[PDB]
């Protein structure tokens, strides 16, 4: 026959290869294709859908809906910070079980801009203004409205439009950051402060709540597939 | 001989490959790894009346 | 042919006894362009407030001097608005013009090597130990080589023949370099572009390059010539860019 | 004859340069109550430079996400025993016993594809006081039985004639066996979730086990040998190809309980931290 | 379809004929202080004949200099033991433990390429007073784990399911396994030297170990066997291809000390001779 | 299937082969190429860069900078030789750890012309002339200026230009010489003598030094790769 | 079939070979051994003002 | 595909074969068995003045 020679790699089983293989059912006739609504072509399509963030993940609230609600109230509370958290979309407890974090945890590298939407769920007679700020890394997190004022920020005015969008832009020295983030690939923090305060008329509740959604922008991508650490078993039949 | 020549995956800043099909069933063919389409508006913008994004949402 | 003038910002350097200018790898500094960028926010470009000559402190070249080195950046973190911009941003980028000056009479003799070394990672004088940040750099003050083997905790192994890096010092000519031969010229000039494996980087965490000054032929003179002979460094950043504005960090 | 096929790579969008602004256009104000996700970019909210982005979303397509071999069953069987049923292994086909592949498939309501099936088979000398023999290489038989086929009773049953069932014979020391399987379901797609019953009176069997029905696998030794006992383990690996999926779903939060149901124990939303303001200090001397 | 590709060979320069001269052109007088290396040839300084030189600089290009397999790791693991951790081998990936490949790569500051990885696996019967058995051929599993993946605890850990991690299964007696790996780094090139820190306060981890982070390798036996003890050794070989390098550096003079640092002991510049004039006599009766 | 037949060489692992091999990461997306300064394409490019030669490698100076300095002085010293050494660019102690020698020690065969540059580092008031000579092999090394005068030489006059270049031309019966040189592939020697002498005025030092650089010419090449004998270890983790 | 025919390495004083690519990724291709370019002036002549080599360096 | 077709060795009183080169070096090619040239006069007739063979050698 034709003379040949086998190279290293013969007779191995690589679980990510792509070869041709014989069919155990010759000439099988498959069921025709139906046009079902809602066909998915890329995982990033799921990542651009907003989902609610459990910002209030403190002790005693991990199994209640209060985990999603950020509290605010009227009176002089300018010195009190509203919330703050790190920007670690795949590692921090605040973000790792949202849709975006769930998609990221199948991968090792991510890149792109992130959208945070904030919605105010008070009565139609409450007014107020908030300052939403984002600080790139290199310094400690701000401890006052004056320090946070120096970063990338937006001043949200509550009105007939109930939702404001803070965009976190991709500011990084590398093209990609690790999903398992360390000191070297850090990305900074987000904080919120009272810009004026909440004012209400008589006969209205004085305490209110704000909610927060996260999603990915149209410049976002991931790479380097891996197994997720969120599912496990001890034996078969599970 | 029914060969197909298509381009390889490379980077940005001699590059094509050839393939032959050997089996009579298409369920024997290799995976389709080089098709990259999207339609995100199906899930992100599923509304009847178009929203401009520079205009206010309501009113 | 031997006269030269260099202007940057509101600063100007003249010289009457220069040799030539070295452009590190034939590449002049330049700004980052769009098909090579990753960070998305619009950057700031101060452009005359940062791109100008700063002069460091002088050293005294004695009959028994092993040599000196500086680390860049972090030798310029307290120099005006360049340093202030370094404090407030996460990412920075810049090239440099370096100028070294040392004059003497036609009756002195000596020979200095002036070399720029990118990513000069250094070793500790305890083999199973690591260096401290103070041992690598004292800001605008130079660190000093030794003539014999060194001891001590957390300090750099600084015998001049191995250049702190485990190589033969006579091979450092593979890098951008000039010589100051006291009978020939009195100054050296090196233009260095931005050299990294990423388009931008943090200016506190990473030393981009080391400047080394090493006498190969020691300073020598006779009966009543001048004894005091100083060496002076002057560096100017070029095409400086910053990204990622937030509150000022603190060391 | 040669035929050129052109591949179009799809890279992500660039960011456009943007300057100051003072107008009535309000890109940042929205209303989530509509069910609409805002399509804003950094260029609408800050000042930006122009960037040419070359990144590609190639490794997050469905085909690249799903086309990787994964284990779905493991079983053991002996060359000699006194139980008559420990001499062959058998199971019902699905992808519900190993949690990784199951959870990965369950991000979608409906799926359709072909499969590439690989088997990995190993053997071992059983522990004993008297060891040492000279056996020839062992041979293995794998037979697939669609529903309604006759079932083997032992390792010498006539049913191993495999006149119409497809089988594989294999010898130890060679490369792992492999074959490809087309999309075989009486429906237009496989169903991962079924909120219904098997009986028209709204009772009987609930959920997934009503619809699958895709036969069984049986595996035996062929030598019929072994003066001293030995044990073999067979493992099955699945890889889907030519994929299509519909109707995405939120990923599984609770841990799995069994292979027949979606039953679960209540689990927290995430883990806790000290305060709603807490963020650790990392820049310290 | 056929397509012709033309290869241009690059041979060295000829020497031109030259006669006597008496002029003001001084090719031999230069000034090294400029940082410039003189481009003089023999024809500028002596009288020369014409030579047609056919030599080529083919074997000193970077690709031919670097494209050769080299060992980078060796490890051992047993089939049976009472330590539970001596039954599999594992390590963190780099090219810093074997000095030849390390020094060769370290002539350049930055490097970028793809890799071809080969494994060589051997086994042996452990020393004992009672020898002699009949084992089937041994099978080996190699699994690669990118950072953040679950880590195996033993040889029967669930993590060997390898649903998404790439693995190789192999049987003794066949050709050595092989696979190719693309350029995988979050930067634009691999870095061989890094004069910096991991923490923004200029402390923490110094130098190379800040930037590498490229996962681990685990290797085990598959049979789960061996009435009598046995030992296996695995060796890894690297070969780079499609290479690019930047910023040459002087070669390493001192001997290496560890794999984390550039630490060294002071070494001489060369070895000595009797005198600055000494040259040995070789033409004697 | 197609009938074939295996030839000798099947199933071996040659460490210098070049075959195709399956990828364990299908469709991975690599980081874009950046245009970094200083790209190297051939090792000979490093060999044409000058580097300083440790000519004064005598006992007591192997760990000091004095190893690089050649001493000269005023007065009547015409009978004293300045320096001399063999031309063995990859084997002799004088040359084996310079850049050129370091590159050569990865190879077995070399060919081409060599450049030696000499620089005078005395005060601006010192004058003098030197004779630099090279003798092809076949005789013993010269013991006087008169004998060395008969070889290939240049007379260097110290002036405003401080550097003189002596070129050693390729004179050989074979196309290549061994990097590990023996009697058969010898190449000769270099020596230096006082042509006139060093004269200085009052108030100037009387002793001075000369330095020497080596590099390769544009007709130079090497072949037959091998491992180097300058690096070693006793065990792993080094 | 997307074949490439190029010349073999020979000496100086029937010679070509053919190649086919089998895999979908270019990281699977064989080494690029037949490209011989140089630019030594990057390291040997890195000066701003050109030096003629027949003229004196200074003055 | 850079194939070569040449004639086989036969006798006197469907006959050609095809070859492909697989390796990048010509030192990997098979032997050159089908080249039959001669120049015997180099050893049998190495004289300055031509000798006719019908004429006497001397005189
Ligand atoms: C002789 C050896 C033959 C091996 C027989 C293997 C056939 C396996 C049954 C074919 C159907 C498997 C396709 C996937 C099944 C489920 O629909 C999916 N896991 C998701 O629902
Ligand atoms: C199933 C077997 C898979 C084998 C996995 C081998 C992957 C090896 C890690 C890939 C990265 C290696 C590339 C070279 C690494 C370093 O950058 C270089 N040694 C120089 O820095």
């Amino acid at each position: 026959g034709l003379p040949v020679m086998n190279t290293p790699g013969s007779n191995q089983f690589l679980t990510s290869d792509d070869f041709q293989s014989p069919s155990a059912m010759p000439q099988f006739d498959v069921t025709p294709e139906l046009n079902i609504p809602g066909e998915v072509q890329n995982l990033m399509e799921i990542a651009e859908v907003d989902s609610v963030v459990p910002v209030n993940n403190v002790e005693g609230k991990l199994d209640t809906m209060e985990i999603y609600r950020i509290p605010v109230q009227s009176g002089n509370h300018q010195s009190s910070q509203v919330f703050g958290f790190q920007v670690q979309p795949g590692l921090d407890n605040v973000f790792k079980h949202t849709l975006l974090g769930e998609i990221l945890n199948y991968y090792a590298h991510w890149s792109g801009s992130i959208k945070l939407t904030f919605v105010f769920c008070g009565s139609a007679m409450a007014t107020g203004k908030f300052l939403l700020a984002y600080a790139p890394p290199g310094a400690n997190a701000p401890k006052s409205r004056k320090d946070a004022m120096l970063g990338t920020h937006i001043i949200w005015d509550v009105g007939l439009q109930s939702s404001c969008v803070l965009c976190i832009p991709w500011i990084s020295q590398t093209h990609y950051r690790l999903v398992q983030q360390d000191e070297y690939t850090s990305a900074g923090n987000v904080t919120c402060w009272y810009q004026t305060g909440i004012v209400v008329p008589a006969g209205t509740p004085t305490s209110c709540s704000i909610m927060c959604f996260v999603s990915a922008c149209n410049d976002f991508s991931v790479r380097l597939l891996k197994d997720t650490p969120f599912i496990e078993q001890s034996a078969l039949l599970q | 001989m029914g060969a197909q020549v298509s381009t390889q995956k490379t980077g940005a800043h001699i590059i094509h490959y050839t393939n032959i099909n050997y089996y009579k069933d298409a369920a024997s063919n290799s995976a389709n790894r080089q098709d990259f389409s999207q339609d995100p508006g199906k899930f992100t913008e599923p509304v009847k009346d178009i929203m401009v994004k520079s205009l206010p949402a309501l009113n | 042919d031997r006269v030269r003038s260099i202007t940057l910002g509101n600063s100007t350097i003249t010289t009457q006894e220069s040799a030539n200018v070295v452009v590190a790898y034939g590449r002049w500094p330049e700004y980052l362009k769009d098909n090579e960028a990753t960070a998305e926010d619009q950057p700031t470009q101060p452009d005359v407030a940062t791109c100008r000559f700063y002069t460091l402190e002088s050293v005294t070249w004695e009959r028994d001097s092993p040599g000196w080195w500086w680390k860049f950046p972090d030798a310029l973190k307290d120099m005006g608005l360049f340093g202030q911009n370094m404090y407030y941003h996460y990412l920075g980028r810049a090239g440099y013009t370096i100028h070294v000056q040392c004059n003497a009479s036609k009756f002195h003799q000596g020979c200095l090597m002036v070399v720029c070394v990118p990513e000069a990672e250094m070793g500790c004088s305890q083999v199973d130990g690591t260096v401290n940040e103070h041992s690598l750099s004292e800001g605008e003050t130079a660190k000093k080589f030794a003539s014999t083997s060194t001891n001590g905790t957390n300090t750099v192994q600084s015998i001049v023949t191995n250049a702190g890096m485990g190589v033969g010092v006579g091979n450092l000519t593979i890098f951008p370099h000039q010589w100051i031969n006291l009978r020939t010229n009195n100054c050296a000039t090196i233009v260095m572009p931005y050299i990294n494996n990423v388009p931008m980087d943090n200016m506190f965490r990473h030393h981009n390059f080391t400047l080394m000054i090493i006498p190969f032929v020691p300073l020598d003179y006779s009966s009543d010539s001048s004894t005091y002979v100083p060496i002076t460094v002057t560096v100017a950043p070029m095409c400086a860019e910053y990204n990622g504005l937030r509150l000022a960090t603190s060391l | 004859v040669v035929e050129a096929v052109e591949n179009a790579v799809a890279r992500v969008a660039d960011t456009i340069s943007s300057g100051p602004s003072n107008s009535q256009a309000v890109p940042a104000l929205t209303a989530v109550e509509t069910g609409h996700t805002s399509q804003v970019t950094p260029s609408d909210t800050i000042q930006t430079r122009h960037v040419r982005n070359y990144h590609s979303r190639s490794e997050s397509s469905i085909e690249n996400f799903l086309c990787r071999s994964a284990c779905v069953y493991m079983g053991e069987y002996h060359t000699t025993n006194t139980d008559t049923s420990k001499l062959f292994a058998s199971w019902t086909i699905n992808a519900r016993r190993m949690v990784q592949m199951r959870r990965k498939l369950e991000l979608f309501t409906y799926v359709r594809f072909d499969m590439e099936v690989t088997f990995v088979i190993t053997s071992k000398q059983d522990q004993g006081t008297q060891l040492g023999q000279d056996m020839p290489p062992l041979t293995h038989q794998i037979m697939y039985i669609p529903p309604g086929g006759p079932i083997p009773k032992s390792v010498t049953d006539y049913t191993w004639q495999t006149s119409t069932n497809p089988s594989i014979f294999w010898t130890e020391g060679n490369a792992p066996p492999r074959m490809s399987i087309p999309f075989i379901s009486i429906g237009n797609a496989y169903s991962n979730f079924y909120d219904g019953w098997s009986h028209f009176s709204q009772n009987g069997v609930y959920g997934y086990n009503t619809l699958n029905h895709m036969g069984q696998i049986y595996v035996r030794h062929v030598n019929g040998s072994s003066p001293l006992p030995m044990t073999s383990t067979v493992r099955m690996y699945f890889k889907p190809k030519h994929v299509k999926v519909w109707v995405p779903r939120p990923p599984r939060l609770c841990q799995y309980k069994n292979a027949s149901t979606v039953n679960f124990t209540p689990t927290n939303i995430t883990e806790k931290r000290q305060s709603i303001n807490y963020i650790p200090e990392t820049v310290k001397p």
